[PDB]
């Protein structure tokens, strides 16, 4: 590519020249050919059409199909002269109801956002072009493909140019990598990664010191950056979880609903009825087979969830992300500011022989490794005082690992450390005069510093140094053991040796440290020093110890890593750091077990070649970019099938999308958690996107459904203990709401197929839908926990449902069956003690209904007009209502648990079960007392037994659903338990 | 599955074979409540409703008398009305008693228990309907454009008429007039025809005692000619029939009284 190319090449590729740049006619011609320099906004749909397209999602279809129904029906009943009024009523109820969960579906449904508004900030406004000889300042969206631009420190890249001129430039490339290690910058083909080259910058990206020149070689969404956008505006477009358990749910009872209606008015038009009949028998079946409530109550609950979630500092930005954590199998996690706190902190150090274990939480005040006052005093004086990084003004209450500090990251560490112990560093500082200082430079990679000492009876000067382990002990002759001098051999050369290699095993820097005394004699007290490096001795020094440093884990990052596990859940570790840190860092998490081992572990345990071990005995991997860069898809999915603990290293943001996938395609629901620019592809093609709130990037924060305010990865486990706790509730609340659909289809088959005065009506029933057990379908998804719900596995995406055959079937065939009967037998009582007898009522429906018969004989021989048999056949669908509300009451008591009893569970422990009991008792007193005292909408007020005689069946109800989860209990595993358990 | 859809399908038997069974013997159990003699309430039938004959669609009547096609329905409709009050329907002496010809108070044949047999009614002569009998005009006023309708009161069971209080303390008045004031004018001249020259309901046929204890049980009937018509116009009439015991409704318009609309054309 443009890094292998020289300067030469580049000038005849490219068409330009560095010296005198792109002429200000073939800029013009360039920006005509190619286009601005700008990243363009992704296409979204009009917010109009996502509101219009929920009114034909759900169960809207098959009501619009009951309300155009319900029209025709009308005009045939008006064409002939009929005074009823009752299908506009129903028409227009159906169409307010499709407009209501429309509006809740909306509601639900994600929200947009363009990531790319939050590539702005990083975006550079203006750039310093090379054109006509001339350097000017214009904007960075007119650059042009072969433009020669300069970059100063702290400068925006203006695009991606290949550097052809540098002078110490320092890059800071965290929207690739998510580390915010400055790289060095040259002018020479370093590696063969486009990525990882040295001699290129990256649009977006920060110089942080020094100067370059270059040639732009990408613009706009041609560049990394803008490639990065695209990826991420493209995927994650997919559908989540639980919507398509709705979907499937939707669909079976849509299904139902359409073979009752085709058979049913197959049938009855071949039973000599007309159309009329035909058509509101339709209508009548559309209206009792759909929940007209369920979508939106299941909305109002995810709602709730939301809501509480939000008050442990967990930020649920779409909806149906509450449930996503609680199926999910794999977790793809970054590293770098997820797992970790992203500031470097001293972790350990070696010195009198022995390593030491530092303190490395985010909120600390003391360290408890062994200070025994000898090489301990001279370590805590050499970090104290070969330190240039200082704190920053306007932060003195705040704690001293969280205060912000100007310096490098490996100053800023032993700068905190040392006011951690301490406490007065800036003091001290002052205290032991600085009167020469060598500063750092790579080229040196040590740091060297005259002071004067706060001792008045000695008042020496104690020259102290930092640098490289190897450079400062070949800079050393001597070494401090216990507080005494001590010449060097192979004995502490050896041993050193070890340490070096023990502590960058784990990933960390190390920094060797060490001072001198100079003598009293050669050295009085004025004698200005050179740092010429000729006037002070720069060799025989005195070593003293060994610090290394790293950004640590969180400190509630191991423990939620071992409970996610615990509850089955794959823990994968994608980062673009490098793989040493990322093994260490894994293995400090919990992501990788202590008894776990790579295959190359066993290889240096067994002292052979890498191939002669068995990839079967390693439990662990550690996969790089570039060896995921040349891996088929078969070996991705061997390698995740192969493998429970994986990390991945060094990978790009396509890289990472590239692992979603893979983990997808192994029918897995996956979360992804991510802080950076780079996790935003990921973030959003992930079922569940978690962002960090403090740590995190507004690129990353944009792409995810969730973000942790408070940067604590102990919401990830209550998340997934809430999804879960969702999934097993929502299958209560819809079997609740499927239950009485059968009590409702019920009257208006046998009204059909035996002639019978209509036991209840198509308005009476909506009322039951959607005023009666709207708040009992709301309090069932309060319930607790039956058994430990974080000691199960992951459920099967492909294999457990929500609503499977079996739920379907219990409320359906069982508990429906039972409550239709509850209300014919109430249905029978009303019309029995009035003087029409159950046999009576056979066949008896169309002079039931003839308005010019005002002679109808009951069973006693006493004659009916219509308007009382009108007012008898009203009184006979208000009991067969409050028949329903009685026997739900009792579903409600028995759909709140699935496999317990009410005595375990608690009857009075749910105290919203009995705020919807109250509300089903009011509302149908309010309906019949309230709408039966002007008798309205086929209501009138009932007798107090009315009340009363469908009660012994709900306690039918309620004894058969205790033994059926009784028998379940005794026996697991048995037939009963399989065939019955739902 | 193989050898479980035995088990499965037996299980489903058994638990809708329960479940019949259990709805079955409540119902027997509310039934066991149920009187066969009288009903438990009578919040609906209480108040009585008042009917006509002929059995009529829109509660309006229109025919041509000069066509005998026109009022055929409704001559078939009176006919099969009273072809139970004939006189040979009303022989049998040990079913059928000869209660007065003149209005008296209600009978009172004991009480609605299975005990003292069935009971005896009393009979109902058509010679009482007068011009509207068939025994004469055999089109019961129709063929001549003066149509005769005959008013019924709803049967119920023990239910004895009150009327109002002072003239016939043992006739259940009834009157038939126009709706509007236009109505009033064009109805012409109502002649009404009930036993003994009353116009209205004798008590001595009730209360009645339902139809498996009173069985051929004939209720009292009152025709009403109008032998005045205005001819090629609508009348709307309203006939009301007037007592304690007698109440009405705004929704229920055949409670008490009725409407009939009589166009005779030309
Ligand atoms: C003539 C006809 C006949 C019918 C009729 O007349 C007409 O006649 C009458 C006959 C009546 C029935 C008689 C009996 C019952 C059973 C009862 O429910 C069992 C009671 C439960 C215990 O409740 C505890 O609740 C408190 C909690 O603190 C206790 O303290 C307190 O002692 C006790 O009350 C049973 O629980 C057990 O469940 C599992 C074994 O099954 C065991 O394992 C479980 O626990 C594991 C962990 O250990 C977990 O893995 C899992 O959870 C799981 O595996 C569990 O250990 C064990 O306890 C519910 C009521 C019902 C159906 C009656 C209804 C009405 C009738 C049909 C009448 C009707 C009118
Ligand atoms: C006295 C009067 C008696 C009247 C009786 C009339 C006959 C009715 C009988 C129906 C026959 C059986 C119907 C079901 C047959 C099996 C269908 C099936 O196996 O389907 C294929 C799969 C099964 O996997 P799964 O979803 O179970 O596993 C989910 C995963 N897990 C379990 C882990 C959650 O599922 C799917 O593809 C989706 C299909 C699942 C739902 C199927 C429909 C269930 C509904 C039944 C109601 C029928 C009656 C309606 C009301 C009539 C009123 C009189
Ligand atoms: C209102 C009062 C209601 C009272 C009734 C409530 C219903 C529930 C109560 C009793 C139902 C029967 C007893 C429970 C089921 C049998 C339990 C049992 O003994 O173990 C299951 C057996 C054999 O299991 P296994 O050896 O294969 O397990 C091996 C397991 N491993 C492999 C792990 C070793 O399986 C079998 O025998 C299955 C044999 C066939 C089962 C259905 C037969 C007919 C049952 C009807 C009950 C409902 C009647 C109607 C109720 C109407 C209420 C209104
Ligand atoms: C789920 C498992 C199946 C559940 C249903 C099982 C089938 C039940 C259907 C018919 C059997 C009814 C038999 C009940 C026992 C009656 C025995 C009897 O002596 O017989 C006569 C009775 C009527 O006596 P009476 O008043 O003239 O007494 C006269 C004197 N007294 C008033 C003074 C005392 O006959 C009567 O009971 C009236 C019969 C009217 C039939 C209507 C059928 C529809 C009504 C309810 C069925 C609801 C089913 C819901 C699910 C359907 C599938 C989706
Ligand atoms: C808001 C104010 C009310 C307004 C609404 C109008 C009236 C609503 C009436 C609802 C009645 C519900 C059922 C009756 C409740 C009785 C109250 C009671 O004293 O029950 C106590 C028991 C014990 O319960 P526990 O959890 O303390 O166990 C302790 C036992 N140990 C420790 C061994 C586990 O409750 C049980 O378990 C047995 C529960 C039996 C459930 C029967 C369900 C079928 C009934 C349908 C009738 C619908 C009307
Ligand atoms: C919690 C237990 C529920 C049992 C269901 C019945 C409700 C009983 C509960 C009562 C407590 C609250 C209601 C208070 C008023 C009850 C008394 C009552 O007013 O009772 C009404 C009817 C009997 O009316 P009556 O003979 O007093 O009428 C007198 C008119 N006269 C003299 C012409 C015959 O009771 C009936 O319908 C009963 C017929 C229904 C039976 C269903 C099958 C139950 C079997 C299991
Ligand atoms: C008594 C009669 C009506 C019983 C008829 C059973 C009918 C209503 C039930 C039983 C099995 C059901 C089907 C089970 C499987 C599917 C596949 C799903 O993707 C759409 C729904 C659909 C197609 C269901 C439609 C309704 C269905 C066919
Ligand atoms: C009229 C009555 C007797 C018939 C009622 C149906 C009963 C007897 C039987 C008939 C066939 C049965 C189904 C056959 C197979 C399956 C598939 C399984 O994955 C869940 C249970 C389920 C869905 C059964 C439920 C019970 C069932 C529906
Ligand atoms: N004050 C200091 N800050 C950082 N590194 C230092 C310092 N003093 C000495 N060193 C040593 O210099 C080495 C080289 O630093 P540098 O060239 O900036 O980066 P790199 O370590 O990536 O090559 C470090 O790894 C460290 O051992
Ligand atoms: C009506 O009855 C009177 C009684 O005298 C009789 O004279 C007259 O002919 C009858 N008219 C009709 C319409 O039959
Ligand atoms: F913070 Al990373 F890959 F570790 F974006
Ligand atoms: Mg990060
Ligand atoms: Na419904
Ligand atoms: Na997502």
């Amino acid at each position: 590519d443009d890094h292998r190319l020289s300067n030469t090449e580049l000038e005849q590729k490219y068409g330009t020249n560095i010296i005198q740049g792109l002429s200000s006619v073939r800029a013009t011609e360039l920006l005509a050919r190619d286009g601005p320099n700008t990243l363009t906004p992704p296409k979204q749909t009009p917010e109009i059409i996502k509101f219009l397209k929920q009114m034909v999602g759900g169960f809207s279809i098959l009501l619009w199909i009951g309300a155009a129904l319900c029209w025709i029906a009308f005009v045939i009943q008006y064409v002939n002269n009929s005074a009823s009024l009752d299908n506009v009523y129903l028409g227009a109820i159906l169409v307010l109801v499709v407009i209501l969960t429309g509006i809740f579906a909306y509601y639900q449904e994600a929200k947009s956002t363009n990531i790319m508004a939050s590539f702005s900030k990083m975006i550079p406004q203006q750039a310093l072009v090379i054109r006509d000889a001339e350097k000017k300042v214009i904007s960075a969206e007119q650059l042009v493909v072969g433009d020669v631009v300069e970059i100063k420190g702290g400068d925006q890249i203006p695009a991606d140019i290949r550097l052809v001129f540098s002078q110490g430039c320092k890059v800071d490339n965290s929207s690739l990598t998510g580390e915010s290690e400055p790289q060095a910058r040259s002018t020479e083909f370093t590696h063969e990664n486009p990525l990882e080259t040295k001699n290129i910058g990256f649009y977006s990206t920060t110089c942080l010191e020094g100067t370059a020149t270059g040639i732009v070689i990408n613009t706009g969404d041609r560049t990394i950056i803008g490639r990065i956008a695209s990826l991420a505006s493209g995927v994650g477009s997919e559908k989540t979880p639980i919507a398509i358990e709705i979907e499937h749910f939707v669909h079976i009872v849509a299904g139902v609903a359409v073979s009752i209606g085709i058979i049913f008015f197959i049938t009855a038009v071949c039973m000599k009825y007309y159309v009329l009949d035909a058509i509101i028998f339709l209508i009548s079946i559309i209206v009792a087979n759909v929940p007209e409530g369920l979508l939106a109550t299941v909305t109002v609950t995810l709602s709730l969830t939301a809501k509480r979630m939000a008050k442990k500092n967990c930020l649920v930005k779409n909806l149906e992300a509450v449930e996503t954590l609680g199926s999910t199998s794999i977790i793809c996690s970054d590293k770098t500011g997820t797992l970790t706190q992203n500031r470097m902190t001293v972790a350990h150090l070696w010195f009198d022989n022995q390593i030491f274990v530092a303190d490395t939480s985010e909120n600390q005040t003391k360290q408890a490794f062994d200070q025994s006052s000898g090489t301990w005093a001279s370590l805590s004086k050499i970090i104290t005082l070969c330190n240039r990084a200082e704190f920053r003004p306007g932060q003195e209450s705040v704690p001293i690992m969280k205060r912000t500090v100007v310096g490098d990251a490996s100053e800023t560490a032993l700068l905190k450390f040392s006011e951690v112990i301490l406490g007065d560093v800036m003091g001290i500082r002052k205290r032991n005069h600085k009167v020469a200082e060598i500063p750092f430079n790579s080229t040196n990679k040590f740091q060297l510093s005259i002071h004067e000492t706060e001792d008045p009876n000695n008042k020496r000067f104690l020259v102290v140094m930092k640098g490289a382990p190897e450079r400062i002990l070949e800079k050393c002759s001597t070494i401090m053991i216990n507080g005494q001098e001590q010449p060097l051999d192979k004995s502490s050369a050896d041993s050193f040796h070890t340490a070096y290699m023990e502590l960058g095993g784990l990933g960390e820097r190390v920094l060797g440290f060490c001072h001198l005394y100079l003598p009293a004699e050669q050295f009085p007290q004025s004698y200005i020093f050179d740092v010429d490096s000729v006037n002070f001795p720069t060799s025989n020094f005195c070593f003293v110890g060994l610090l290394s440093m790293i950004d640590p884990p969180r400190s509630t990052v191991p423990d939620a890593v071992s409970k996610c596990r615990s509850a089955g859940i794959k823990v994968i570790m994608v980062t673009g750091d490098h793989p040493i840190t990322a093994k260490a860092i894994a293995k400090s998490v919990g992501i990788i077990s202590a008894n776990n081992e790579t295959v190359e572990d066993i290889a240096k345990r067994r002292n052979i070649a890498v191939e002669q071990v068995n990839k079967r005995e390693a439990k662990a991997a550690v996969v790089t970019g570039m060896e995921l860069k040349d891996m088929t898809p078969e070996q991705l999915d061997e390698l995740l099938t192969n493998y429970q603990e994986i990390v991945f290293a060094r990978t790009s943001p396509q890289q990472k999308l590239i692992i979603v996938e893979g983990c997808q395609r192994q029918d897995a629901i996956v979360a992804v958690t991510g802080d950076g620019v780079n996790d935003s592809p990921a973030l959003k093609k992930a079922d569940i996107g978690i962002a960090m709130g403090i740590a995190g990037s507004d690129a990353a924060k944009n792409a995810a459904d969730m973000v942790l305010l408070d940067d604590n990865f102990a919401s990830i486990v209550t998340g997934v203990e809430e999804g879960r706790l969702i999934f097993d509730n929502l299958k209560k609340t819809i079997a609740y709401t499927l239950t009485k659909n059968i009590a409702e289809l019920c009257p208006f088959l046998i009204y059909i197929v035996a002639g019978l005065p209509l036991p209840i009506g198509t308005i009476t029933i909506l009322f039951i839908d959607l005023g009666t057990d709207i708040i009992p379908s709301i309090a069932l998804a309060y319930e607790k926990a039956e058994s430990d719900i974080m000691n199960r596995k992951p459920r099967h995406k492909k294999k457990d449902r929500l609503v499977n055959t079996q739920l379907a079937i219990y409320s359906y065939l069982h508990i429906g069956l039972m409550q239709a009967l509850g209300g014919f037998l109430v249905y029978f009582t009303v019309y029995a003690q009035q003087g029409f007898w159950p046999t009576s009522l056979i066949n008896l429906r169309v002079a039931w209904e003839t308005d010019d018969i005002n002679d109808l004989e009951d069973s006693y021989g006493q004659e009916w007009t219509r308007y009382q048999r009108k007012y008898l056949e009203w009184t006979g669908s208000t009991a067969f209502f409050v028949a329903i509300m009685i026997q739900q009451i009792a579903d409600l008591i028995i759909r709140k648990t699935r496999r317990n009893s009410i005595f375990q569970q608690g009857l009075f422990r749910n105290k919203v079960i009995w705020v919807g009991i109250a509300s089903q008792v009011i509302v149908a007193l309010i309906l019949s007392y309230g709408l039966g005292s002007v008798p309205a909408l086929s209501f009138t007020m009932l007798r107090v037994q009315y009340w009363f005689v469908a009660v012994p069946h709900a306690i039918l109800i309620w004894v058969y659903d205790e033994m059926r989860k009784l028998f379940i209990r005794l026996y697991p595993g048995s037939w009963w338990d399989k065939n019955m358990y739902y | 599955t193989g050898g479980s859809w035995f088990k499965i399908l037996l299980f489903y038997v058994i638990f809708y074979g329960c479940l019949a069974g259990i709805f079955i013997g409540t119902i027997q159990v509310m039934l066991l409540t149920i009187s066969e003699l009288k009903p438990t309430y009578q919040d609906r039938v209480a108040p009585p409703g008042l009917t006509q004959i002929p059995q009529i669609q829109k509660t309006e009547i229109s025919f041509r008398p000069n066509d005998p096609k026109s009022y055929e329905a409704y001559v078939l409709n009176i006919i099969r009305f009273l072809e139970k009050y004939k006189d040979s329907a009303q022989k049998d002496d040990m079913i059928f008693e000869d209660c007065g010809s003149m209005p008296s108070e209600p009978k009172e044949r004991g009480e609605f228990n299975h005990e003292r047999g069935e009971r005896k009614v009393c009979r109902f002569k058509l010679d009482w309907l007068g011009n509207c009998s068939g025994l004469n005009d055999e089109s019961y006023g129709y063929k001549e454009g003066k149509p005769c309708i005959i008013i019924k009161l709803n049967r119920v069971l023990g239910f004895k008429p009150k009327p109002p209080k002072n003239y016939n303390p043992n006739v259940l008045p009834v009157q038939c007039t126009g709706k509007r004031d236009e109505d009033k004018d064009k109805v012409g001249n109502i002649e009404y025809f009930g036993m003994g020259g009353f116009y209205g309901f004798p008590l001595q046929y009730y209360p009645y005692y339902g139809k498996l204890l009173q069985p051929k049980y004939l209720q009292p009937l009152l025709a009403v000619q109008f032998t005045n018509l205005t001819l090629d116009t609508e009348i709307r009439i309203e006939c009301k029939a007037y007592g304690e015991n007698i109440g009405y409704s705004e929704k229920d318009r055949f409670q008490g009284r009725f409407d009939v609309k009589i166009e005779v054309k030309s």
